[PDB]
RNA sequence: CUCCAAUAGCGUAUAUUAUGUUGCAGUUAAAAAGCUCGUAGUUGAACUUUGGGCCCGGUUGGCCGGUCGGAUUUCCAACGGGGCCUUUCCUUCUGGCUAACCUUGAGUCCUUGUGGCUCUUGGCGAACCAGGACUUUUACUUUGAAAAAAUUAGAGUGUUCAAAGCAGGCGUAUUGCUCGAAUAUAUUAGCAUGGAAUAAUAGAAUAGGACGUUUGGUUCUAUUUUGUUGGUUUCUAGGACCAUCGUAAUGAUUAAUAGGGACGGUCGGGGGCAUCAGUAUUCAAUUGUCAGAGGUGAAAUUCUUGGAUUUAUUGAAGACUAACUACUGCGAAAGCAUUUGCCAAGGACGUUUUCAUUAAUCAAGAACGAAAGUUAGGGGAUCGAAGAUGAUCAGAUACCGUCGUAGUCUUAACCAUAAACUAUGCCGACUAGGGAUCGGGUGGUGUUUUUUUAAUGACCCACUCGGCACCUUACGAGAAAU
């Protein structure tokens, strides 16, 4: 029969054997070991704008220009993040409490910089896309 | 040590067919083998067969035609709960219109269609198609 | 080959086969009535004796044992049944 | 998975969570509430 | 096939289909049962008797001319040993092997062989013991085996 | 500035959804424990009422429809349930009951009559009441009750639609009429019923077996009635046991191309202990001659009045087993090769012997295990990890030579693993051809050995078990070698 029992009373052996072998499941074992996302637990992360990379880029609305270097608050790890549509860079200054998200592009562009993992969503509590559309104003 | 005497009777029949033979000796036969042989026969899947009497467990000669794709045995004789019969036939028969799951029940060794008609169930022996 | 009578094997090709591989099995050893004219009676020996069968009254011999068939003692005679 | 767990002094397998689901779902929500609490340090 | 070695020897008596007769055989159940007894009276194993009856006499199978097996005939006439024949000849052999291993503490083959013989003994005792022909907790000890058999 | 997607909802971030019982894989690039024994566990050959005859009443479906969409008789097949008789306990007595005919007592509505039911006086048990007296034990399956509601599936109903809700719908809308609020699912276990295949359990062999029309002896139990209540013992009723005569086909399944055991003659470098030989290697003494001898790609370190190396006769020590040698032959594997003696062992074969399921595989646990290495003795010829040396030339196509410690051998104990490899669990069973060979056995007016023919032996042919292998192929398998 190769290798499993087939008997009418071999139910225990058959359950145990399964239990034993579930531990080869990467998801299962993490679930039961309680191992428990890119940077922390959360979807987003708040961070402090350290400095603005790529200000000296000549070519406007490039990929080097959009980058800000933000350190995460919960770890102190510093990391770069796109701020979408370069005219947005006027809104972030320095030490400006930004929410980072996942950038997560589907297919690469011509000039994109791989390793820019993150995108900036809110700054001082208000959304950049709300700012860029002139809905809200930046609180200080 | 021979574990299933049925198992050796089916696989013998199966290897005959596959090799184009028209008969097989089988050894050592049993009440159960006969009844299983009988069902297949009733349905055309083999010809006639003869029980030769060694003063022992029996031998059988089956005469087979070539309508037979497979006759298999189901190694633990699992209990089927009459509603589970659908799930067996599906698992292991080629289509819903021909072929049989044959099984042992309090009301005799019978294929699932007779089982359905007689409204009985039991344990599963094997299959033909 | 491909189609043949397993139920009615020819006596010859049944005869050459091994005793456990005939259609139904039986032995291929026989018994015999054996006599040495010094005496007037007939002891019955098995074709494969193992025991060196001594005659009825006279401690004479009759057959020594072998690998198989017993070798009957030189100056004698016999019939099968 | 058999010897990786045993490398640490304590049995790795012995310590586990009864529910993967609740542990995991609650862990992300609690972390988001914290990150929210954190704000850049100042002087009074 | 073959419990304590690699041997695949198929090989046995091919017993005859004819459960009665031999028709050329006269005599009587009376006669050979008497025969069975006086032989076992000389101290003969049932096996020996079957052989002895097979050659000198015509006795094709004792169980055919008599209604019964040879050991059962013995038991009935009150002639059965303390333990069954086959167990006996195992023990008797283990004795002779051990007696040799004591004389030859350098013969590893014999050590190995002894183990096998005893492992067969103990498994067979376990059987007989299951079917009441040996008292519950009957046991082969090597220290006491030499008595048992001689 | 120009289009596309979804539209009161659309984007982004995060984690996650879209192990093999069914049903995986373990020659060569995942993974068979070095080997065997073995307890727990899982598993385990065949056989014991089958066949044949008769009745009963059901539910689909045909062909008619009689009939004012559906109807029922007979014609019909088909599929199912029940009950009988076949040698056939259905627990059993003791009544209570009877529903059913072997009955029949009359005859007959009426198609020439077994078409048909009412109808009591000889003659069905079991259908189940209830009292006694006793019952081998399980699994499986069926049906039946069960399982709370909510959710789920789903019927009915124009919440304006819908998610919902369980409402609602008709009139004389002036004194009221009315349909609802279903059903399905729900398993393990316990309960209750039907089945009697498959798989277990128990039975009669030191007969302490079974029935009884028998009866002795023994012993327990105690209700009725003797006015009543208590005591005692008679009678009587029902068990239990020890005997003895009775009834009886008196009571043991095959004998597995399962397994153990006996037995016969064999086969093997299987094992243990002792033993006998062979040349060689090193050394010693005795000897003979003369200058080199040794070693390498080439050298040197080295040995040589101490006659080296070579020769001769002779002796000691320890190891080994050349050629024959064949991957055959044997062993569980490690492994095993001079010979003889002893000791126990084994497979295969032969087998009209014996036992009769005793078995297969196996966590735990245990026996053995190459070389090196370790402890304590012995031994210590040889080769020789370590160490010390040689010269290092152009190169290294021809990277070694010398001394030599441990060790190598043996006893007693350790260690306890190897690519411990066919780099391929075990038992069994089926599927295809050929010639060799090892062992065993059977058959022959085969050959050869001479003696006087034989008996032997070796050989030849045919067959058959069981071996180690090769060849060719497939009606097979593979990514392909195979
Ligand atoms: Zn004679």
């Amino acid at each position: 029969g190769k290798g499993k029992p087939r008997g009418l009373n071999s139910a225990r052996k058959l359950r145990v054997h399964r239990r034993n072998n579930r531990w080869a499941e990467n998801n299962y074992k993490k679930r039961l070991l309680g191992t428990a996302s890119p940077f922390g637990g959360s979807s987003h992360a708040k961070g402090i704008v350290l400095e603005k990379l790529g200000i000296e880029s000549k070519q406007p609305n490039s990929a080097i220009r959009k980058c800000v270097r933000v350190q995460l608050i919960k770890n102190g790890k510093k990391v770069t993040a796109f701020v979408p549509n370069d005219g947005c860079l006027n809104f972030v200054d320095e030490n400006d409490e930004v929410l980072l998200a996942g950038f997560g592009r589907k297919g690469k562009a011509k000039g994109d910089i791989p390793g820019v993992r993150f995108k900036v969503v809110k700054v001082s509590g208000v959304s950049l896309l709300a700012l860029w559309k002139e809905k809200k104003e930046k609180p200080r | 040590t021979r574990s299933s005497v049925l198992a050796d009777a089916l696989n013998a029949i199966n290897n005959a067919e596959k090799t184009g033979k028209r008969q097989v000796l089988i050894r050592p036969s049993s009440k159960v083998i006969i009844k299983f042989l009988q069902v297949m026969q009733k349905h055309g899947y083999i010809g006639e067969f003869e029980y030769i009497d060694d003063h022992r467990s029996g031998k059988i000669v089956v005469q087979l035609n070539g309508r037979l794709n497979k006759c298999g045995v189901i190694s633990p004789r699992f209990n089927v709960k009459i509603g589970d019969i659908e799930k067996w036939t599906a698992n292991l028969l080629p289509a819903r219109q021909f072929g049989y799951v044959i099984l042992t029940t309090s009301a005799g060794i019978m294929d699932h269609e007779e089982a359905r008609r007689k409204h009985v169930s039991g344990k599963i022996l094997g299959f033909v198609y | 080959v491909l189609v043949q009578d397993l139920l009615h094997p020819t006596a010859a090709s049944e005869a050459r086969k091994h005793k456990l591989k005939t259609l139904v099995q039986g032995p291929r050893s026989y018994f015999l009535d054996v006599k040495c004219p010094g005496c007037l009676n007939i002891t019955t020996v098995f074709s494969h004796a193992q025991t060196a069968v001594t005659c009825e009254s006279c401690s004479t011999i009759l057959c020594t044992p072998t690998g198989g068939k017993a070798k009957l003692s030189e100056g004698t005679s016999f019939r099968r049944k | 998975a058999k010897k990786k767990l045993h490398t640490q002094g304590h049995n790795a397998k012995a310590f586990a969570v009864a529910a993967p689901g609740k542990m995991a779902r609650t862990m992300q929500r609690s972390s988001d509430v914290n990150e929210r609490k954190l704000h850049v340090p100042m002087v009074d | 096939g073959r419990m304590h070695s690699a041997g695949k020897g198929i090989s046995s008596s091919a017993i005859p289909y004819s459960r009665n007769a031999p028709a050329w055989f006269k005599l009587s159940s009376e006669s050979v049962i008497e025969q069975i007894v006086k032989y076992a009276r000389k101290g003969l194993t049932p096996s020996q008797i079957g052989v002895l009856l097979r050659d000198a006499h015509g006795v094709t199978q004792a169980r055919v001319i008599t209604g019964n097996k040879i050991m059962r005939i013995l038991k009935s006439n009150g002639l059965a040993p303390e333990i069954p024949e086959d167990l006996y000849y195992l023990i008797k052999k283990a004795v002779s092997v051990r007696k040799h291993l004591e004389r030859n503490r350098k013969d590893k083959d014999a050590k190995f062989r002894l183990i096998l013989i005893e492992s067969r003994i103990h498994r067979l005792a376990r059987y007989y013991r299951t079917v009441a022909v040996l008292p519950p907790n009957w046991k082969y000890e090597s220290a006491t085996a030499s008595a048992l058999v001689n």
